[PDB]
């Protein structure tokens, strides 16, 4: 995608995640864990069922018989009513296909953006107290344990309280 | 130590196709082309009429098999295959496009004409038309010469369309088997039927001579139509040939017509018809019919479109 | 200490739908789609021709409320409810093919055919046609027997158009209100009227009879029409009941052809038109009438659809 | 929007910035103050504007009638070019909606890229001299005075000057 | 010191346009409008047929110009602006609809009536038609009274189609230079000729009279024709004035029929065509002729779409 | 584009690099020299041709005349035929110059993109080692030879080695 993270510069993803779309898996002094981040997630799911509740809808357009399929109709007006049909199922069949290209385009580049911008959240919430891998990884110098981690994904997470630790830590 | 970002994945994703490539492996889809149909003809809520043997010209004039029909009221009329529209052979001028009118008519309702005879007979029958022994079209009248030979006085006749809507106007034409079996019926001499409203001129003269033997009978009676706007007025000035209609009928209101070779439904609701059936969906494209009528999907030649509604799949 | 980016906002933003989302909310917007009509034909800098009492197909045979419309000369043409095509009762056959071609025609230029007469009248009148008295459609001629019941001699006329554009060439057929009535006029048999050009072949029989009254008379003029091409040669034969031209018409150029109930304003440039008056935008759709023509925003069913001309409003 | 800015990480617009689309709202010794960021704000205007000359503007294409409102007609003739001008509208609607909503979602997303850009300049600009808060701010370690803000406004600030003292000041 | 990210470009780029600007310089792009014609008709590897001098109708009936044409077989037909249809002067009712199903055809194969007469002549001729001395149409038979004046007899003439696709049957009438020499041939009284098939209802009564000399001959013949199903079975009563088929014709499988003014070119392969020759091309659309037919590129007012291949150039 | 690389932070183009698309021109204690990343030529280059082959293909949709170029059809059915194809040359003319347009916003954006993924994998792979200037440059502390450039430039580089050594040389 356009955003570079999903089948970017994270390897892959995670079939273990079955509690959200996106989301987080750390390490540290206890082991390791994995939760789901329910606003991005959110965002993701709420945009594309949009989407759909957009495209799945029929018209109210009535439209009638004017051919005959027990009684073919004058040769000539026949041939012009089915030239006129072949053409409209031209445009339609090809404004199909444009429509559902270019809508799942813009679908996987917003899934690839909504997982950059939980990355980029995390990266300023936690400022010059970790440093970034580059396979969707932040290596923390001072100790979260299970209780940090759970600030971070909270959004609560008080970069000044482990500062000093952490620059010294470099 | 560390604290790392990812996003979900499956074994099983279904592919798509976009701008840039085809058949990108994503986590979650869905059909845009709706394929399922319901082979039945769904009818719940609405005012049907299914004419089966009836076809819906008949119902203007009156065979036999639409003895049931000459008065119909409907959202949605269905013809069959079986449907005819005559009993005594012959057909209409303009026949599609009056099946048209009566298709959306809403049904039709019938009104007295007020035609009354001198000098001639009016109750002109065939082995045709079948009600206990032989009979006629029930909403016209097979005009004669009192007797063999005899000449057939050229009349006229009028009919103003008092109602608030156009009246719809039927006559037929008959043509003999032969020259002599025209002249025995309404008397030799080049028979005229001439018809004139405020937006309608023209004439009928007949043509004796042998067609085919349909149910039998080698004669045939040429149907004819016009829509009588209000207040106006229609003559008819023949010397004979003339069947005459007895009714003018009217138009109820809306409706839809179809042709189909299903069973009707009324467990079953949809707006979508086509001759094998009912599509129901909300899909916004279908491939099923390119001739559906009524508030349907649009045809596309596509059978399948899917739509991503989850991000690419990247698995291990 | 610090330094803050931001964008800016409004507390009235306006709503616009996306492909994710209803309504949501932006700095500024601007309509796509036209209702704003103007209740006027917008003519200004146009050869403009208002028909008005006459109807168009009558600018070829010229009843009297044509004739100031002969030969006219136009950019556009104007139809209107109360125009008339014809002043003693009849009609076009073919009519709107021919109104088609008068539309677009740029006016008509008239030329005299150059037939001439032996044995037979040329003067014939109605008190239908009024010009001081009794007379008739100013480029026809309504050819009789000279005098009462006389035989009405087969005759033969032609004409070849020296010219480098197609004539168009317009002939009528006089049916009597009676059989009586037709021999009178041009003696008794069965008349016969041919036509032959190098793309058409027709025939036409006479068919008296009575027909309602209009304009107090019963008779009718059955109008009809070819278009005869360059160094082509037309001819008619023609035992009687025949209407003749006395001139053909010729295509000055290119026009365009509306129908209207309102007032022409010259002060007022447009080229979208319809019946109720002048679109003039430029928005690429519009709701107003799917019938327009000229050059117009394509016609849609919603009332509105709003471009967004802003960012996204995130107020206070 | 899909660059995450524009309600995202910025938390909200300000209705103060009445001089153009995007700036600057500074704090320091002397004050709080605001002003705009030309080129972010033409490029965002240049661009829509470049949309609309774009679609508005109709065809020179003539249609003419091929019906009569005071003379209906042939009926067949009548039901087949109903049919096909409905056909049509129903081909204009569907395009007239698509339209704008795809162009409504690229303008969307234009105009938080933009800001995005905007926002990536500035701290491409202070490099280590500063950080990022993450609500769209630059806490700043050594002293800008009034001139030092307008020297970024500017594109001319510069960072080797002020270095020392705010690696210093960590 | 340092390592520097960039991007390619070149001294020449090419403009393009995108949602947002007219004229943007990027440094690849591609074509997507169609302007390359080829001024032959590409044939390569399809059973074709240029008729040359004959007309398409031509090949049903038979003038001397279609008599190596009478049972063609064919995947593309190709009709030219020398061709004609007819060799004594005259012309088809509903002509080009009948075009339209032989163009579709894949040609025709011939086959007997089976008619027999007796009380006439059947051998009838013209200078117009050409085959060492006067002939007629080859697949038709020119019916007489045996001598002159002679009352021609109601005749009765029937024909089932025996086979499994429909048969298409034409006849002729032959209107003559006047009332006296249509007598001649076929005796006096009004001739009546009538067609009745099952869904076919339609009578013919002949015009005498002058039309202009074609071929230098003022006589004319009326073709007309219909499809007779599977089974079915079609009679023909006349008193004259008719031309009879000798055989009728059955419709080989599929085709495509063109008109075109270029030469056929059997080293050149395409499928899609128009008068002035071929268009190869696998771009999505085209600015060469909007009446192409065939399987085409859409057509488009544009001369010219210029799609980017590579990205924005943006040089020193 | 909306990446704002491409006409963006990076200044021009190099007509020099005819070796690919994107690519890299460092500055050594041994002199300058230039190469191409395939990596990201190759994303690009395949998403574009991606997309002509979609485009540039034709239907196998077969239409036949409806009216005749050496003897005109009656004019009513004649206007109807006219009228309808005009329609349809709106509908297409319509379509191809939308089509074009907005593909050709995506290809632009999707080239700015990917060269926004590649200084980002970079940037990335350096860690505090290096710093960005703003011009799509990287200054480095310690000293890469003309073997250090390459193991960057094929994803090797070990920052590990060298932190020690830059971080000093703030
Ligand atoms: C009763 C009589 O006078 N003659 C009888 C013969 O007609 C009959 O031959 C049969 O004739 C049949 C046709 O008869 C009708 C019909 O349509 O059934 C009878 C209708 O009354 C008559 N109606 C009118 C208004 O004239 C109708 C009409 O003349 C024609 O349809 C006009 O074309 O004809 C049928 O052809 C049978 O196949 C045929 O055998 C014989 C044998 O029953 O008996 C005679 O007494
Ligand atoms: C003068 C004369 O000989 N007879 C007078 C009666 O005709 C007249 O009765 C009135 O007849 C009216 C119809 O008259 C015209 C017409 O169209 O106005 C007169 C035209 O000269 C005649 N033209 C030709 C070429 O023949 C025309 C034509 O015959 C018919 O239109 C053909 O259908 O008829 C009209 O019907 C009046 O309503 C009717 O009273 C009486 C009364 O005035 O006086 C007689 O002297
Ligand atoms: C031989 C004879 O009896 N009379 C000769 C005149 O006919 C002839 O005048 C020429 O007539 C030409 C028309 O002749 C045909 C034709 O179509 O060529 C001859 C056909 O046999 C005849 N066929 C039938 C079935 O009747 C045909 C037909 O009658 C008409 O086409 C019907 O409209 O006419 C042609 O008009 C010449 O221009 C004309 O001079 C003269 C002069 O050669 O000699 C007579 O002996
Ligand atoms: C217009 O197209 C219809 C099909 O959409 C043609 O009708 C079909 O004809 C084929 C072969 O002739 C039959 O197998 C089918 O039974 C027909 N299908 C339907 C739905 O009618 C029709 O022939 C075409 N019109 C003309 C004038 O050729
Ligand atoms: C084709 O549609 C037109 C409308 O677009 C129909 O004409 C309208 O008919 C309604 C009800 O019959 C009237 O109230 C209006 O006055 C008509 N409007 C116009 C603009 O003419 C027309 O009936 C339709 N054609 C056919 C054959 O049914
Ligand atoms: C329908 O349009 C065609 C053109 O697409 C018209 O035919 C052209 O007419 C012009 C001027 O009359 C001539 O110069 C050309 O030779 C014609 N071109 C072709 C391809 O035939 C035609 O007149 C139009 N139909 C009607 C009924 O007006
Ligand atoms: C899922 O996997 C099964 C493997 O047996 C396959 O047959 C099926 O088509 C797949 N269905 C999906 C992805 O919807
Ligand atoms: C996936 O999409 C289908 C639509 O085909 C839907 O019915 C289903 O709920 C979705 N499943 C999941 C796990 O999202
Ligand atoms: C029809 O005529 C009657 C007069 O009897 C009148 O009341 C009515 O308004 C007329 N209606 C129309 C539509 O002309
Ligand atoms: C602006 O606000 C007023 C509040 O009275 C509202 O009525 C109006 O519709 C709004 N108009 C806009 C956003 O254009
Ligand atoms: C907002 O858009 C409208 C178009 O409807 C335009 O006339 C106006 O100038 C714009 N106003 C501002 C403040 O941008
Ligand atoms: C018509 O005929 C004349 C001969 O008098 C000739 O000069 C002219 O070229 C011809 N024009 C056409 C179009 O046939
Ligand atoms: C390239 O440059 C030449 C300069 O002479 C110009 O004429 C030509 O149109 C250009 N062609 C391209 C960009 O394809
Ligand atoms: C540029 O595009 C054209 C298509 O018009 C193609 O033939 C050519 O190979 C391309 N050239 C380069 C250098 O990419
Ligand atoms: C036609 O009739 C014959 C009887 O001779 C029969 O074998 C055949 O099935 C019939 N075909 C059709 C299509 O009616």
């Amino acid at each position: 995608g356009l955003f570079g993270a999903i089948a970017g510069f994270i390897e892959n993803g995670w079939e273990g995640l079955i509690d959200g779309w996106y989301g987080f898996r750390h390490q540290n002094a206890q082991g390791e864990g994995t939760a789901a981040d329910y606003k991005s997630t959110q965002s993701a799911i709420d945009q594309i069922t949009g989407k759909l509740n957009r495209l799945i809808e029929k018209t109210n357009q009535q439209f009638e018989l004017i051919d005959n399929e027990f009684n073919e109709v004058e040769k000539q007006i026949g041939n012009v009513i089915n030239w006129t049909r072949d053409s409209i199922t031209e445009v339609w069949s090809y404004n199909a296909e444009l429509l559902v290209a270019m809508e799942n385009q813009h679908t996987i580049d917003l899934a690839d953006s909504e997982m950059d911008k939980l990355y980029e959240r995390v990266k300023r919430q936690l400022r010059e107290n970790a440093e970034e891998d580059g396979t969707g990884c932040f290596e923390i110098f001072h100790k979260c344990d299970d209780d940090c981690m759970a600030s971070i994904r909270n959004n609560t997470y008080d970069h000044s309280k482990y500062r000093e630790e952490a620059m010294q830590n470099r | 130590d560390k604290i790392c970002l990812g996003h979900h994945a499956v074994s099983n994703g279904t592919k798509v196709n976009t701008l840039t490539e085809r058949g990108v492996e994503v986590v979650n889809a869905t059909e845009t082309v709706e394929r399922t149909n319901i082979p039945r003809i769904c009818s719940k809520g609405k005012r049907t009429v299914d004419l089966g043997q009836c076809g819906l010209l008949g119902t203007i004039t009156g065979p036999p098999q639409c003895d049931q029909f000459l008065e119909f009221s409907a959202d949605l009329i269905i013809e069959r295959r079986e449907g005819s529209d005559v009993c005594y052979p012959g057909k209409f001028v303009n026949e599609e496009a009056l099946r048209q009118i009566l298709r959306e008519s809403g049904g039709i309702d019938k009104e007295a004409m007020g035609f009354t005879y001198s000098g001639i007979r009016t109750n002109g029958a065939t082995s045709a038309c079948r009600r206990s022994g032989s009979s006629f079209y029930a909403e016209m009248k097979w005009l004669l010469s009192n007797t063999d030979n005899a000449a057939f006085p050229q009349m006229t006749k009028s009919y103003k369309n008092t109602r608030k809507s156009p009246a719809l106007i039927v006559w037929g034409i008959h043509h003999s088997v032969s020259t002599a079996e025209q002249t025995k019926l309404y008397g030799s001499g080049n028979k005229l039927v001439t018809v004139g409203s405020s937006n309608y001129q023209q004439s009928f003269v007949p043509s004796p001579g042998a067609r085919p033997q349909v149910n039998g009978l080698s004669g045939r009676i040429d149907f004819h139509w016009l829509m009588l706007n209000p207040n106006d007025t229609v003559t008819f000035s023949f010397n004979g040939a003339f069947i005459a209609p007895d009714r003018a009928s009217f138009l109820r209101g809306k409706s839809m017509g179809i042709q189909s070779g299903v069973q009707v439904d009324a467990n079953c609701e949809g707006d979508c018809y086509h001759s094998g059936g009912t599509i129901i969906s909300n899909l916004p494209f279908q491939n099923i019919d390119s001739r559906a009528v009524g508030k349907c999907p649009r045809y596309v030649k596509q059978r399948s479109l899917l739509l991503a509604t989850g991000m690419k799949n990247v698995p291990e």
